[PDB]
């Protein structure tokens, strides 16, 4: 079974800077992707296996990692994307989530 | 090395179907022009010499040229050998992965005069150094060095108003062919650099003024010209469409395959 | 456009049932799969399970096994799912996606999802 | 007949029913290495039945929608087996593949597919400065997959995967004059090619440099009527031939 | 000394005068094709007249 | 003191002789040769494999896949046409940038016969019918398939085996044409008719596709080598 670890609890930034959130698993998954949601809405669908930036996303937001370590990079913090950011991984294994950590500015 | 010549055909009507084959099985077909249609018997007296791969390199090409003043301190050219930053020949050595050839390489240099402020200024002619440096060797810092005094390593000296110096070079390399591409790394690690550039490692060409500046500046230019003989070429490859960006690696900007008509009909 | 379309929100009483609706359209039904998950009014999202259009093979999470049961209508391009033993943990909202065909296809993930019905249970 | 195969290395058989014949590299079967081309003076390993066997790769699923798939190949193998392990205590090693690319589909199906096998694979970034990433030009046994757009340039750094160039900045049909099959769905099932070692040097590292790419493209898009199965699965097998390690050393 | 072919469409001498082999001139005639393992990489061969997939 | 005399032309620099020269450094060793699968010898070598050409160009499929697929489908009137281009294979933006077209812009003058092999990438219980034909210049294009019966045809029948071969033919006066756009060395026109309809059954997708592969035959030759127009340099790289 996969317990995806997504780590802080909570992440706050000024706006303007660089911020970086990460994802750790208990073993090797086929694919990882991670999705925002506003309160209030349904989830929708950002960065896709592990690199891939979805339609409509704008150009500072990036994703790397392999292995056992991933990490989601914002690269200067615009001001609407406060919000939560979950985690999905693929495996043969059945499926499993992260925990939402929150962004919101200081 | 004459083409083949074509026999003559009769009409048939049989089981034997020449036209009617498989593209799957990665078999480009071998039929002739006299296997769909009735034909004459014509001798082709062409040839194929023009298209070999000798005569397909072997002609010379410029690779780069360099300036360096005579009225300046440290005034003298440098250059890391390397045959990536023309367009035009490197097109042609990458059609091929692996080569393997004889180098002759040739100079011109030519010269200038600069805006002085003397009277009268007439100056005798020119003698220039060219000094071919492998890689850890002890490289020149200024023109009045220790290190032009060229005990080991070759040099050419040559006086201006004469034919161009040239001079030839073996098959230089640590493994069996100068491989044009490379998928790998330079580190176990895999991490840094990524390319041909781990390869490369050829030295450096030094160029220097021999005379003095007497009365009034000089700048002068020197092309160089490579020249590939005894060629041996394994594993072609498709030839580059779109521009080239950068002279380390093979990064590029997408472009259409062919440029376009209005429609699928129009001739 | 790609578009998945859900019913509205309802009420149960503790010990009933309610079936949630969510039909799709703007593309041909049988070629993906539709996942369920539900979003708890405080915690992270949770799976649970997901359905084939194509031959009614349902797959479900350990913890839902009993509890719930999905099932398709080809003729109507409708997917539906019936929850048994409501309880009082499940004031949620519960959602529909659409996914590829589970690791042999999941590459763009779960790429559209619906809008989401938020069931509560009181007296 | 001639539609009927059995290819048998180690302890693993593969049988086809629909195929064309075999692609046979340059013209020339995998061999060991000669007593005139050698360099290293000491003894080869050479398990000959641990590690020439048939080894089975991740599979993928065919959508509509889709745009390619391609292995980096002595390094989709570095966990498979006793072949992974000699790769990590030994410093050098060649190797030739032989491989299988199998995918079937009914008679009311269409759809067509290129599987090529290029030396030298060298690929470009999506930013023009930098080089790609080492996690984003291979995977362990995973497909990374191209793409019908093209990738912004203002990611850090990503590979670009615009189909119609290859990823190495060339017309994609120009892709045929490497070892290459198509997989037919009117009237192939399979697709084998035999590829030997092309490198410049007689021994090579097998964790720093990858010297083959296996690439496959669909240029007609799969196609179906509704009613019929939507899931269509692409499954590679790879099997090294004739392979021999040098110079023991620890694990890495 | 040595006298060759003289491509038309009549001889010529040619003598080496350096003691190294990568100083001679360029060949220019060596004229030789094998096109069979671009072309034809198939293991079982096939014959043009016979149908491919029988 | 032997005496001689200077003729014309001497301290000079053509890019294209060949001269003993001093070697820069002597007696050194190279390292030794090996076998390295895959000997180019002629170029002539590289021309002759297939390369799928673009006949689908039209202004948006150029940036796609869409450019080497052939739409063919099950339509309703006869003898519709499919498609059509001229025969220029350095000039014509069809057959430019293939294996065989890149090869040719490095040179002047050609000549031989060209190879034409199609491949219908449909299901397989589709059938159908198809006229590929080939036109003589001096006349314009054919616009029907009564006009275009008249020139060279194969008509090719879709079964089991899936690729038939159209081999055009080397109709001239002069021996070489002229690789750029010249009037004087025309080559003519390549068209393709419907002979009968693409009959399919129930429950199958009735549009289908075809792809096209060219190559050269073994009397094609080439001449008087050139630089190639399709390479842009602004400083430096
Ligand atoms: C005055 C003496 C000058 C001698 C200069 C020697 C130059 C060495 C030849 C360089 C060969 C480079 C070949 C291309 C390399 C590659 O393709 O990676």
């Amino acid at each position: 079974q996969i317990v995806l670890s997504q780590s802080p609890a909570i992440l706050s930034a000024s706006p303007g800077e660089k911020v970086t959130m990460t994802c750790r698993a208990s073993s090797s998954v086929s694919y990882l992707h991670w999705y925002q949601q506003k309160p209030g809405s349904s989830p929708k669908p950002w960065i896709s296996a592990t690199s891939n930036l979805a339609s409509g996303v704008p150009a500072r937001f990036s994703g790397s990692g392999s292995g056992t370590s991933y990490s989601l990079t914002i690269s200067r913090v615009e001001a609407e994307d406060a919000a939560t950011y979950y985690c999905q991984q693929w495996s043969s294994n059945p499926l499993s989530f992260g925990g939402g950590t929150k962004l919101e500015l200081k | 090395a004459r083409v083949a010549d074509t026999i003559s055909s009769r009409p048939t009507n049989s089981e034997s179907i020449p036209a009617l084959t498989a593209a799957e099985t990665g078999h480009t077909s071998q039929v002739v022009p006299s296997d769909t249609m009735q034909t004459r018997h014509v001798k082709n007296y062409h040839s194929r010499s023009e298209s070999s791969i000798e005569n397909f390199l072997c002609r010379s090409a410029c690779v780069y040229y360099a300036t360096y003043t005579n009225n300046s301190k440290k005034g003298f050219a440098e250059w890391v050998i390397n045959t990536r930053q023309v367009a035009q020949l490197r097109r042609k050595l990458e059609l091929f992965t692996y080569l393997r050839f004889d180098l002759e390489l040739t100079f011109v240099i030519t010269s200038a005069q600069q805006p002085s402020t003397a009277s009268s200024v007439d100056a005798p002619v020119q003698t220039h150094q060219i000094m071919y440096v492998p890689p850890g060797g002890p490289v020149p810092t200024k023109v009045k060095d220790y290190a032009w005094q060229t005990s080991t390593n070759p040099s050419v000296f040559w006086t201006e108003g004469n034919a161009p110096p040239r001079m030839s070079i073996p098959f230089i390399s640590i493994g069996n062919a100068y491989s044009c591409f490379y998928d790998g790394w330079t580190q176990f690690s895999r991490n840094g650099v990524y390319g041909i550039n781990t390869l490369n490692n050829m030295g450096t060409l030094y160029m220097r003024h021999v005379n003095e500046a007497g009365q009034g500046p000089i700048k002068s230019t020197v092309r160089i010209y490579f020249k590939p003989k005894h060629v041996k070429a394994w594993v072609p490859r498709p030839p580059r469409l779109c521009q080239y960006e950068k002279q380390k690696n093979v990064n590029f900007s997408p472009i259409g395959v062919t440029t376009s008509r209005t429609d699928i009909i129009t001739t | 456009e790609i578009q998945l379309q859900q019913s509205g929100p309802e009420l149960v009483k503790p010990g009933a049932s309610v079936k949630v609706s969510c039909k799709a359209s703007g593309y041909s039904f049988t070629d993906y799969n539709i996942y369920w998950v539900k979003q708890s009014h405080g915690k992270s999202l949770e799976w649970i399970g997901y359905v084939d259009p194509y031959n009614g093979n349902t797959n479900y999470n350990q913890k839902f096994k009993g509890k719930a049961t999905l099932t398709v209508d080809k003729s109507s391009s409708t997917a539906f799912m019936h929850l048994n033993s409501l309880t009082s943990e499940v004031s949620t909202v519960y959602y529909c996606a659409r996914g590829g065909g589970y690791y042999g296809g999941g590459y763009y993930g779960m790429d559209y999802w619906g809008q989401g019905t938020s069931v509560t249970v009181s007296s | 007949s001639d539609r009927v195969r059995s290819i048998t290395l180690g302890n693993s058989t593969i049988t086809t029913q629909e195929c064309a014949n075999v692609v046979v590299g340059y013209g020339v079967w995998p061999e060991y290495l000669k007593d005139n081309e050698a360099t290293a003076e000491d003894q080869p390993t050479q398990p000959d039945v641990a590690t020439c066997r048939f080894y089975t790769l991740e599979s993928v699923q065919w959508m509509k929608n889709s745009a390619g798939w391609w292995w980096k190949l002595p390094d989709a193998l570095s966990q498979m087996g006793l072949f992974g392990q000699n790769m990590q205590y030994h410093y050098l090693g060649r190797t030739g593949y032989t491989i299988h690319v199998q995918c079937n589909a009914s008679k009311f199906h269409q759809g067509c597919l290129l599987v090529v096998c290029v030396p030298e694979a060298e690929m470009g970034c999506s930013n023009l400065n930098n080089t790609p990433e080492f996690s984003e030009l291979s995977g362990g046994d995973s497909a990374r997959m191209f793409t019908d757009t093209q990738v912004g340039e203002s990611n850090a750094k990503k590979v670009q995967t615009a189909v119609w160039n290859a990823g190495m900045g060339v017309g994609v049909g120009n892709l045929t004059i490497f070892p290459h099959q198509w997989i037919n769905l009117r009237t192939n099932n399979s697709a084998t090619l035999v590829m030997p070692y092309i490198n410049s040097v007689p021994m090579d590292n097998m964790f720093r440099h990858n010297n083959l790419t296996l690439m496959i493209i669909p240029f007609v898009p799969l196609n179906y009527s509704e009613g019929s199965s939507p899931y269509v699965p692409i499954t590679v097998t790879i099997a090294p031939m004739c392979a021999e390690y040098n110079g023991l050393r620890l694990a890495s | 000394a040595q006298v060759s072919t003289q491509k038309t469409g009549i001889h010529y001498t040619n003598i080496n005068y350096y003691k190294d082999a990568a100083s001679n001139s360029a060949n220019r005639q060596d004229f030789t094709q094998d096109p069979g393992k671009f072309t034809e990489p198939v293991k079982d061969i096939m014959v043009k007249t016979m149908p491919a997939l029988n | 003191g032997l005496p001689v005399m200077t003729t014309p032309g001497s301290t000079q620099f053509l890019t294209s002789d060949d001269f003993q020269s001093p070697s820069a450094m002597p007696q050194f060793d190279v390292t030794p040769e090996m076998q390295i699968p895959g000997r180019v010898n002629n170029l002539m070598e590289i021309a002759e494999v297939d390369s799928v050409v673009p006949v689908n160009n039209t202004e948006d499929n150029v940036s796609s896949l869409k450019a080497y697929q052939i739409p063919v489908q099950s339509n309703s009137d006869n003898g519709k046409q499919v498609f059509g281009f001229p025969l220029q294979p350095g000039a014509n933006n069809v057959l430019n940038r293939t294996l065989l077209g890149e090869i040719l812009n490095y040179y002047t003058h050609w000549s031989g016969s060209i190879k034409l092999t199609f491949m219908f990438c449909g299901s397989a219980m589709a059938t159908g019918k198809f006229l590929l034909a080939y036109s003589p210049p001096g006349a314009g294009v054919p616009k029907n398939r009564k006009d275009a019966m008249l020139g060279t045809h194969v008509i090719w029948d879709v079964g089991l085996q899936s690729s038939c071969v159209l081999c055009v033919p080397w109709i001239s006066q002069t021996h070489y044409r002229y690789v750029v756009e010249d009037e004087y060395t025309a080559a003519g026109y390549v068209t393709c008719w419907y002979q009968t309809n693409i009959v399919v059954p129930a429950d199958v997708q009735s549009s289908c596709d075809i792809l096209c592969f060219v190559s050269a035959c073994n009397d094609f030759s080439v001449r008087m080598l050139k630089d190639t127009p399709f390479i842009r340099q602004d400083t430096f790289y």
